[PDB]
């Protein structure tokens, strides 16, 4: 049938893998992440935290169909590190970011129990 | 023919509140008042009561 | 089966090959009862 | 090359809204989480309906979907319910659902409202927010309605029954101190709630070397988390998916040899 159901847009099979690597033959020191079942909310996320590494020299990402759940990001660093290096120290410090205003939100709401007023 | 339950845009629980407009017109209060006692607020919650036409009380009148 | 009167919502079982009236209130238009075999809906 | 260290600061609190402010961060990050408040919060909703015998005025679908829009009491159980697709049981168990239940006939002959103080549950943790009544279907002499449903778990991609919030407010830069807007005549405008202008000014001046902070948000509720859970919910389920992500990278480029 043409309506496909709304399961499909985050739950993954069962032949998928959620990411996939491919080196770009371009220019060296590129990369190419395919991420799947995935969307804006986490593609934008990570690409925000690659330019604020003063070793990355290109991010970004693309949605290359809004009908598919699929996204693409492309990354290139100098010739002294790794793509998949600034890959993976970009989430650990996304999660270094979101525990700690969890902490900072929790202590705000029981800053008030009875009323700081 | 009913109440809708959730405002189309907002998502703000609509559907409980008909009695209750009813009701507050009956009493005088000028429509303006009664949906702001009411509470809504955004003129997309509005809209909802305002432009609401009520047609199950006239497919009451069929003997089942 | 079973069929339900028109005017009188009366259910009045229907032989096969027979005429087609009520009883009591002599009609004929018939709604034949819903089923019994159970669907299941979505609230989506 | 590192993180930032962001501040909350609340301003409101209600029993269904919050009022804060979220300082020193990034743009795309203040996003990011007002995405979250929207789909991505589990929350328990009908979603399987059947129906033994209804002479009503509405069809058996119109009632199939006016019950799925109700909004039932999610506070607490929410995490020790499985997806039902996860679950090793059968179609149904009390482990990863809660039935419901209604039944009423009209005998008088004044007209009958069907409200949601009608749906019995069994499990006293998940009740329709009742502690008015929304209006399900009204009934004549002579007619009846009676069926049975069930509540899974799920939340807003599935579908639109599933997010816990009304309309989430949320905005930045309250005078074009950045002019990322430009305004063709800046005097025809009012200004912000949470401006600092003088009343005879229209735009702070312009700044070259600015950046985005100190984002303002407003998160309502529709009844079924509170609007405090609502926040704690989504961080704690935002960090869940990143982390889950770096354990399917790491796995990648290990066994690249
Ligand atoms: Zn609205
Ligand atoms: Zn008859
Ligand atoms: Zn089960």
């Amino acid at each position: 049938m043409n309506a496909p159901p709304a399961f499909e847009s985050f739950l993954l099979f069962e032949g998928e893998k959620k990411i996939t690597i491919n080196k770009d033959t371009k220019v060296p020191n590129a990369c190419l992440f395919t991420i799947n079942k995935e969307d804006h909310t986490l593609g934008n996320i990570i690409k925000s935290q690659l330019l604020k590494d003063p070793q990355v020299l290109f991010a970004g990402y693309k949605v290359p169909h809004p009908l598919e759940h699929k996204i693409i990001i492309r990354v290139q660093t100098t010739p002294d590190y790794s793509p998949q290096e600034a890959f993976t120290n970009a989430i650990t410090d996304l999660i270094s970011e979101l525990s700690l205003l969890e902490e900072r939100f929790r202590v705000a709401i029981k800053d008030k129990q009875e009323g700081i007023e | 023919m009913i109440i809708p339950v959730r405002c189309f845009t907002c998502g703000k629980i609509v559907g409980n509140k008909w009695e209750a407009y009813l009701g507050l017109l009956q009493a005088e209060y000028t429509e303006g008042d009664a949906l702001d006692a009411l509470g809504l607020k955004r003129y997309c919650c509005r809209r909802m009561l305002l432009a609401h036409v009520d047609l199950i009380e006239k497919l009451l009148n069929y003997a089942p | 089966m079973i069929y339900i009167c028109g005017e009188c919502h009366t259910e009045n079982e229907i032989k096969s090959r027979d005429p087609i009236r009520c009883r009591e209130c002599g009609y004929r238009i018939m709604y034949k009862k819903r089923t019994k075999r159970l669907v299941v809906f979505d609230a989506r | 090359p590192y993180a930032n260290q962001p501040t909350v600061r609340i301003t409101e609190l209600t029993d269904e809204n919050v009022k804060f402010i979220i300082e020193n961060t990034d743009l795309a990050v203040a996003n990011s989480i007002r995405r979250v408040f929207i789909a991505e919060v589990p929350i328990i909703a009908i979603d399987w309906v059947q129906i033994d015998a209804n002479s009503s005025v509405l069809h058996d679908e119109f009632i199939a979907h006016r019950l799925g829009l109700i909004p039932l009491t999610s506070d607490d159980i929410v995490d020790k319910l499985q997806y039902s697709r996860d679950c090793t049981c059968e179609e149904f168990c009390p482990e990863c659902s809660v039935e419901f239940t209604l039944d009423v006939r009209c005998n008088e002959d004044q007209t009958r409202h069907v409200t949601s103080r009608d749906l019995i549950s069994n499990s006293p943790r998940v009740i329709p927010v009742t502690s008015d009544d929304i209006l399900i279907v009204k009934l004549r002499k002579g007619q009846e309605l009676r069926l049975r449903a069930y509540a899974k778990k799920g939340f807003g991609k599935e579908h639109a029954k599933w997010n816990p919030t009304a309309g989430v407010a949320f905005e930045y830069d309250p005078d074009n101190a950045l002019r990322h807007t430009v305004y063709p005549k800046p005097e025809e405008w009012p200004k912000s709630e949470y401006s600092e202008l003088d009343e005879d000014e229209s735009q702070a001046p312009y700044d070259p070397n600015g950046k985005p902070e100190r984002f303002y948000y407003n998160v309502e509720s529709c009844g079924s988390l509170r609007p405090e859970t609502i926040v704690l919910s989504a961080l704690s389920g935002l960090k869940k998916k990143l982390s889950d992500l770096q354990t399917q990278l790491s796995h990648e480029i290990q066994s690249d040899v």
